[PDB]
């Protein structure tokens, strides 16, 4: 009807004398301290500790108190890892005096727990004593793997430790030779590190995040433009622009500086673009577009005159660009009117005047796909996904064409379009090309990410589409075992296209039957369910069985359910959860895109439209003044934000009123 | 006098006025200058919620006083330690406390754990080994209970002080009685029809049946009760549920059809078919109406949920977003009478129930409101074949489909996700509150059980300065617990 | 069933023949239901990957609500049904005085569908859908009182159903994502110990 | 909203474009229909997909499911161009049913929350203009 | 503001509530739906109807 | 009274002083303060506060291991991965979620494929 | 047992010593200040 209470785990408990001791270095009074120290050696305690491990120097440190510090260290103290505790609280004085159980584990130094508190002035107080740091491994070698094997434990502490004292801000600042690029390249590794260690994804992630952060806050500090151009245009033209790029620094590339410097770069032969009115500047895109052949045509005539200048600008690049793409689409969109084809009934028809005209747009765009992949090589090239798509378009154009070629050889005479077969290479041609008109002119819309309303809109919905095929998947899961179940049902009572109406077997006739006879069939008829396309009489059955019947009909509700009332809510919640997100950092992705979009037509490998296309040591001295500006004016700068506290000031007036009663 | 001071300045009088409201709403003024601080702070938080909706300018200040004076009540009560306290607080009159709470809307008074314990005790009653019974054991309890319903509650008709004369008196089992009571009244309607002579199928004037003389008697036991909670507490307290609502209109529609069908055997007795009678005859009425007060009479299940824990909250949540969703009928009754204006003038100058659905349904103000109604669920109800003109008018045909076209944009996809958006917007602000609000539901609902002026099934309904000081003394100890 | 059919009957005959409930054909439907309980059981392999895991165990916590709505729109469903029922009964024909002796509402020409409790609750059910054709509140004997009585009955029904539930259902499921969203990733790595 | 048809007409327009050169070649005449109508709004649809103009009409309506699914069918049976017809259906159906209807339901989502902590300034504001 | 005196003499400065138009001009939103300006508006608005 | 008494017994630092095994103790007292939340409706917050109070404690003195030693020592103690299961038997996710035991289970089930990752 | 209970030992030394330095660093701190302040300069 009770429960004892008693200590299990018991502990030796300390003398009175020890006490006494305590409480004494406690107090701060040096002189009953002094008599107790003496009486000791008198008597031949100081190295005594509490049962939490607090020993007297602990407690002078804790205290920071330097007076009873001093001289206890004056009597052979024992130190222990008294450094490690005077660095965790910040605390200078005492650092410099002690240069001059535990809490932590055995693999931290006194400079890894420096880099970890993030202080400046200890850090570079450590490090003028020439300390050093483990280099970590990238690994197969038979050290890892022995400590590995050892101890997992303490092997991931310690990498991870190391990796902490590695990307701090201040140590970076201090000890590194380009700041920037250590941030970028420490950044990168950090981040490769979270993929493969799948249970310290986080601190991995939030170090990574840390490194970006700075590397953002260093160009803050630029005051000039030929600052910001000395640190844009450091090679180790934009080379750091392009290195910045490559690994992913989006705060970095759309800080409004650099955005500045980009939009004078874009509007070259433009002054005064932004102070136009929306009227003159649709007025100015429209007549370039239309005068695009003649430019296209000079350059080629006479680069040195100005109208083969003119091309050269990147702005005019683009809208040149454009303007060709939308003549090709409109050419396509003018190939199906029955005005231009006067005759069905060919088997191999000659081309006609529309695809004469279409075919060295095709040519010049397989070319420039080609050329672009050689020079770039194989993995940029599989990193956007747009790029694809072109490849798709591309071979469904070839395959076009090279079935319209077999065509015309093996068939002369002419033939009505009933009598033909299934698998005729006209048919097969007119299908693929009317999925490359699809594939085609759904291009266009790659080109938002240059607008500033329809730019952030098309970036939120372009990374929306991953949980879709999440979802996807699980979607076809169901489907296949609903499909397989009503097969499996179904597939006794299948009838032939004779005895059908009209002589039409499937779900596509205007009576549906079979819907449920074959696995492909099931398929299809489960597919247009949806959309609500599929009648409900397709259930029954000639012979009348009303226990089959209602079988099948309860099997197809069941699915109707799942599908219509679970899974679509389900992907209507996810999606609505993923834009919020997306939503708060849309303006920086649209920025990089377009930043990525705009330094596409910096280059003048590429100048004419597809149609026309077929026919040191002195910069590194400079390089280093400005950093040391920069890194001077972040220090003073996270100071003054964070690093100050009101609580400091406390006592310090305190110690005002001491002085002053001292005067 | 005070009219005169408000045209020479307005402004200085209304702030004068919320100045003194507000010192007056002082917890430590309260607990200092009034005897009773618990129903004080309950006339004035009532007080103060109405001064808002005059005052629409000081809306925002005035319901912060009243709030204030609602958890400062709350606070007070928190102080009980023992059951003796929580009874002197709960029962005094000026439990006349706990139903004063539920009247001023204190749904945080009511929400109180000290408050919660005591409805508990007095809900359970003397069956306060329920809550040690297994979930296993509570069920069949109930089941039986609910069963012999008859035999209970005529045990309490002939020998109310017996052992089984009392089972009624306990609230929990009254609920359970009265619930399986409602229960065979809707079973009684199911197998109205079953029983139906197919001969009678074909009279015009068919005599009243056995089953339709206990449907009577049960709907006499209905209306009887609702006298007696109406006449015990008036009008607008009656009127304010929901459910009171809904035994309005279908006791109403159950007098009529029985009405109906008394005059009809005595006026029309004819032996015809069913195929050549009046569209608007006695019998056909009768039935029309007898079908419409069943789709209420199983309506009313809806209070039931609230005793549930688990679907309680969420009906609660689902009955607060009914107020949503008329703000938007507004707005679209506007829209669908401006298209139905346009469409029928195209039309009716040169229906969608046949099997071939035409053009007619166009031609008329009534059939026009129809077909566009049905646009709205996008299920593909009606066709597009319904807009061409039956002769040529290729013209008149196109701009009608266009007229259509618009519509569905306006309304399917448009207005659609329009009232999506703040369902989503409003649960949010719904779901914070959801524990407090089901609590204050169920208590409302447990307290009617209390009182024994209704305890009887429908259907056997129709069949014939001692205490002061005490509060005092608890007052003080409530007080000075309360400011330490 | 298959055993036992295999002893009982040592004949041919042709299927069309057959009764209702012969035991080849509810063998034959008990293995379908089966062949659909097979194919579904492969989600439970989906907590071994780390992309399709949370996303899975998150999809499972929100099947709880679901069931507590449907138990709201299962009373709506089963008072409607129970109006329409007492309403149209009366009206009740043959199958054979049917076009192509149906009765029901799984022909092209659907009939009877408030004629029986039981066809009723199917035809409720499938109006959700949209798969109920409008003429099937009309009357043979052309009756405008009962006719206009289950038609506004129907066009309730339907709005009660599609414009209101539905609606408070995508809201419901949206906020109880979210809050499921947060503690997604200590639960998908339970249950893949586990 | 606005912003959303832009996306979903260039969608529109990109899928009409291919349908209409796949289907082109089929074409009939209006006296070869029963009661001679031509389109997709007579009792039986057909010629669905003949001209860009009616297959604009014809994908505008398909969104209400008011288009019927045999209009993908032709009178010589060529089996591999009516699978390839109601494959492109398909995908618009899916592309614009499944994702964009839905996204614009997340993004009005979204603009309302932000939209609704300020409306009661914006009615009076409208309320004393 | 305090008194109405003073609330007029801001809202009817003039360089008819001069001031009120020049803020509706501005799109002043929160300055225009302040509870005084709209407590006078109301008045001006419901003129002849006492209690409305 | 009860309350009060619950309240007093799940008090991490007199889990700490006065038990044999904390662990365990903290694993049952959650599991039964769980359990009461239920039956006693007055005071479901409070009793869910002290059932993740008690899982917390469980979980942070989880949290204190140095060494795989150590780990092993803990996941293997029997009144195998006997302490495992136990956690597994009474909800506890997020100890069984800790880092350090997410990865000695990875070692484990991944045997025979070194370097995998 | 011995194992586990020397194991034990050692977490519930490391868990104590960690909630008392949320709880007690800065209230230690102030109240030396103030407390050293008082008492010293009064002796004097
Ligand atoms: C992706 C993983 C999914 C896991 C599972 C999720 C939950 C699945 C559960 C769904 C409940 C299904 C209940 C049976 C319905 C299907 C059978 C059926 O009726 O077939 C027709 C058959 C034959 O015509 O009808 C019947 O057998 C009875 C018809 C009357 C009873 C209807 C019951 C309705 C239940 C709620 C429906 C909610 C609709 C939306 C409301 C807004
Ligand atoms: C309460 C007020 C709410 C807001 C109201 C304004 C909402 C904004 C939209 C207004 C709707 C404008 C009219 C659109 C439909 C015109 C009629 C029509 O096409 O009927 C077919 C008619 C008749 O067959 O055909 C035509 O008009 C021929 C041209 C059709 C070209 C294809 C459709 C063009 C793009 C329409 C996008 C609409 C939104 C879809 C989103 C998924
Ligand atoms: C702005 C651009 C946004 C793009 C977003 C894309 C998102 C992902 C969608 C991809 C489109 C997929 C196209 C192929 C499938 C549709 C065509 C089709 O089935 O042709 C029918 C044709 C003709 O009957 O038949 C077939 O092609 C064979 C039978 C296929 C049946 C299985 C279909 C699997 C995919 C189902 C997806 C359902 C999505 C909604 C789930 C609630
Ligand atoms: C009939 C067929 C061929 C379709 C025709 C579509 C074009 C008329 C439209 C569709 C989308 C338009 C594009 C949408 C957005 C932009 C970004 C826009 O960005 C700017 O440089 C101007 C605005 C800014 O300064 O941010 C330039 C035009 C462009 C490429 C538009 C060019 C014209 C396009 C291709
Ligand atoms: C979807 C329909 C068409 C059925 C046909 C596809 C099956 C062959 C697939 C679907 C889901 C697959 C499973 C999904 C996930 C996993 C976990 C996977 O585990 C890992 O290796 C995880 C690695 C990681 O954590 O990333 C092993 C295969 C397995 C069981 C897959 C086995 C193959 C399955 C059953
Ligand atoms: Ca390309
Ligand atoms: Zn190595």
């Amino acid at each position: 009807d009770r429960i004892p209470l008693q200590i299990v785990r018991a502990e030796t408990e300390l003398s009175a004398e020890e006490k006494a001791f305590l409480n004494a270095v406690e107090k701060g009074d040096y002189a009953t301290v002094k008599q107790a120290l003496q009486e000791a050696e008198i008597y031949y305690n100081i190295n005594c500790m509490d049962p939490l491990g607090r020993s007297a120097l602990l407690i002078a440190i804790e205290n920071e108190n330097l007076e009873i510090m001093e001289l206890l260290l004056n009597h052979s103290v024992y130190v222990g890892d008294a450094l490690l505790y005077a660095i965790r609280k910040e605390v200078v004085g005492a650092v410099e005096l002690l240069l001059s159980f535990s809490e932590f584990t055995p693999d931290i130094t006194p400079i890894m727990l420096a880099a970890h508190t993030n202080n400046y002035e200890i850090i570079k107080l450590l490090v003028q004593k020439r300390v050093t740091i483990p280099r970590p491994h990238q690994c197969n070698c038979v050290e890892c793997v022995s400590s590995s094997e050892v101890d997992s434990l303490r092997h991931s502490r310690s990498r991870l430790n190391i990796y902490k004292a590695l990307a701090s801000p201040s140590l970076i600042a201090l000890s590194s030779e380009d700041p920037i690029l250590t941030a970028f390249r420490l950044g990168w590794e950090l981040k490769e590190l979270s993929k493969v260690e799948n249970e310290f994804k986080a601190e991995y992630e939030e170090l990574s995040q840390q490194c970006k952060l700075f590397a953002k806050d260093l160009l803050d500090q630029a005051r000039s433009s030929r600052e910001l151009e000395i640190i844009l245009n450091h090679r180790d033209d934009l080379a750091k622009l392009k290195v910045a790029i490559k690994y992913h620094q989006k705060e970095f590339v759309a800080q409004p500086n650099c955005q500045q410097l980009l939009a004078t770069l874009w509007y070259d032969g433009f002054p005064g673009w932004r102070r136009k009115h929306w009227v003159v500047k649709l007025l100015t895109c429209m007549t370039i577009g239309f005068l695009f052949p003649m430019l296209s045509i000079a350059y080629l005539i006479s680069p040195r005159s100005n109208l083969g200048l003119f091309i050269k600008k990147p702005f005019i690049k683009f809208i040149c660009h454009t303007a060709s793409y939308l003549t090709f689409l409109f050419m396509l969109l003018l190939a199906s009117q029955h005005i231009v084809r006067t005759d069905l009934h060919v088997q191999g028809p000659p081309p006609t005047v529309v695809e004469w005209m279409i075919l060295p747009w095709v040519l010049g765009f397989i070319w420039g796909e080609i050329k672009e992949m050689w020079d770039g090589g194989f993995t940029e090239y599989i990193h956007d996904w747009w790029n694809l798509m072109d490849f798709a378009m591309n071979s469904l154009y070839l395959a076009t064409i090279s079935l319209k070629i077999v065509a015309y050889v093996k068939y002369n005479g002419s033939r009505p379009r009933e009598e033909w077969e299934m698998w005729h290479p006209t048919l097969i041609a007119e299908a693929l090309f009317a999925i490359s008109n699809i594939l085609s002119s759904l291009r266009l819309i790659s080109l938002f990410t240059a607008n500033s309303h329809l730019g952030p809109l098309q970036i939120s919905l372009g990374r929306m589409l991953l949980d879709i095929l999440k979802f996807l998947f699980i979607y076809c899961l169901v489907l296949l075992a609903f499909a397989n179940g009503l097969n499996q049902l179904y597939f006794y009572y299948e009838t032939r296209a004779i005895d059908e109406p009209n002589n039409c077997k499937g779900i596509r006739c205007e009576k549906q039957n079979n819907a449920f006879s074959t696995l492909f069939e099931t398929l299809q008829s489960l597919f247009w369910s949806v959309f609500g396309l599929l009648n409900l009489y397709v259930t029954n059955v000639k012979a009348r069985h009303e226990f089959t019947e209602f079988v099948g009909a309860t099997m197809f509700g069941t699915y109707n359910v799942i599908s219509l009332v679970v899974l679509l809510n389900m992907l209507i919640a996810m999606m609505n959860n993923s834009y919020q997100l997306i939503a708060d950092h849309a303006d920086i992705e649209w920025k990089f895109a377009r930043t990525k979009l705009w330094m596409s037509y910096f280059d003048e490998g590429g100048t004419l439209p597809p149609p026309f296309n077929i026919i040191s040591l002195i910069q590194n001295q400079h390089y280093q003044e400005v950093i040391r500006n920069l890194v001077k004016r972040y220090v003073a700068a996270m100071i003054r934000n964070s690093k100050t506290h009101e609580g400091l000031t406390e006592e310090n007036f305190k110690e005002l009123k001491q002085d002053i009663s001292s005067f | 006098l005070c009219s005169a001071k408000n045209k020479k300045d307005s402004l200085r009088h209304s702030r004068f006025r919320l100045d003194i409201y507000r010192c007056l709403a002082s917890p430590a003024l309260i607990m200092l200058t009034e005897e009773d601080p618990i129903l004080r702070a309950f006339e004035l938080s009532a007080d103060l919620k109405e001064l808002s909706l005059v005052e629409v300018e000081f809306r925002n200040d005035y319901e912060e006083l009243a709030r204030q004076c609602k958890m400062f009540a709350k606070d007070l009560l928190a102080q009980a330690r023992n059951s003796r306290e929580l009874e002197v607080i709960l029962n005094h009159t000026s439990l006349s406390r706990l139903k004063l709470a539920i009247k001023y809307n204190q749904k945080e008074f009511v929400s109180q754990s000290n408050c919660q314990q005591f409805l508990n005790t007095v809900w359970f009653g003397q069956m306060s080994g329920y809550r040690r019974k297994p979930t296993c054991k509570k069920i069949m309890t109930v089941l039986t209970v609910g069963i012999f319903w008859p035999v209970l509650s005529l045990c309490y008709l002939i020998a109310p002080k017996s052992q089984f004369g009392r089972i009624i008196h306990t609230p929990f089992m009254k609920f359970i009685i009265h619930g399986a009571s409602y229960f065979t009244f809707l079973l009684l309607l199911n197998l109205y029809s079953l029983v139906y002579n197919e001969d009678k199928k074909n009279t015009m004037g068919p005599a009243l049946e056995r089953i339709d003389y206990l449907l009577i008697l049960w709907i006499i036991g209905m209306i009887w009760s609702d006298i007696k909670r109406l006449w015990y507490e008036g009008l607008e307290d009656f009127l304010e549920e929901s459910r009171n609502q809904l035994s309005f209109v279908m006791n109403s529609l159950y007098l009529a059809t029985f009405a109906l069908k008394v005059v009809a055997h005595n006026k029309f007795h004819d032996f015809a078919d069913r195929k050549d009678w009046d569209a608007f005859h006695p019998t056909l009425v009768a039935e029309g109406l007898f079908a419409f007060a069943n789709v209420l009479s199983y309506l009313r299940l809806f209070f039931m949920y609230t005793t549930s824990s688990i679907l309680g909250p969420l009906q609660i949540s689902m009955g607060q977003m009914l107020q949503d969703f008329g703000k938007f009928l507004g707005m679209f009754l506007l829209v669908l009478f401006s298209f139905t204006i346009g469409l029928t003038q195209l039309y009716d100058k040169g229906g969608i129930f046949c099997e071939q659905q035409s053009n007619d349904t166009f031609h008329s103000f009534i059939g026009t409101c129809f077909a566009l109604f049905w646009y709205i669920f996008s299920l593909a109800h009606v066709a597009i074949f319904v807009t061409r003109f039956s002769y040529g008018e290729e013209l008149q045909s196109f701009v009608g489909a266009v007229i259509v076209g618009t519509y569905n944009v306006v309304v399917v996809i448009v207005l659609t996700k329009l009232l999506v958006a703040m369902l989503h917007k409003s649960f949010q602000l719904i779901a914070n509150h959801e524990d407090k609000e089901w609590k204050f539901a169920r208590a409302k609902l447990w307290l009617s059980y209390f009182d024994d002026k209704c305890t009887l099934p429908p259907p056997f309904n129709i069949i014939p300065q001692k205490r002061d000081e005490n509060y005092q003394k608890v007052m003080c100890c409530l007080v000075h617990r309360y400011l330490t």
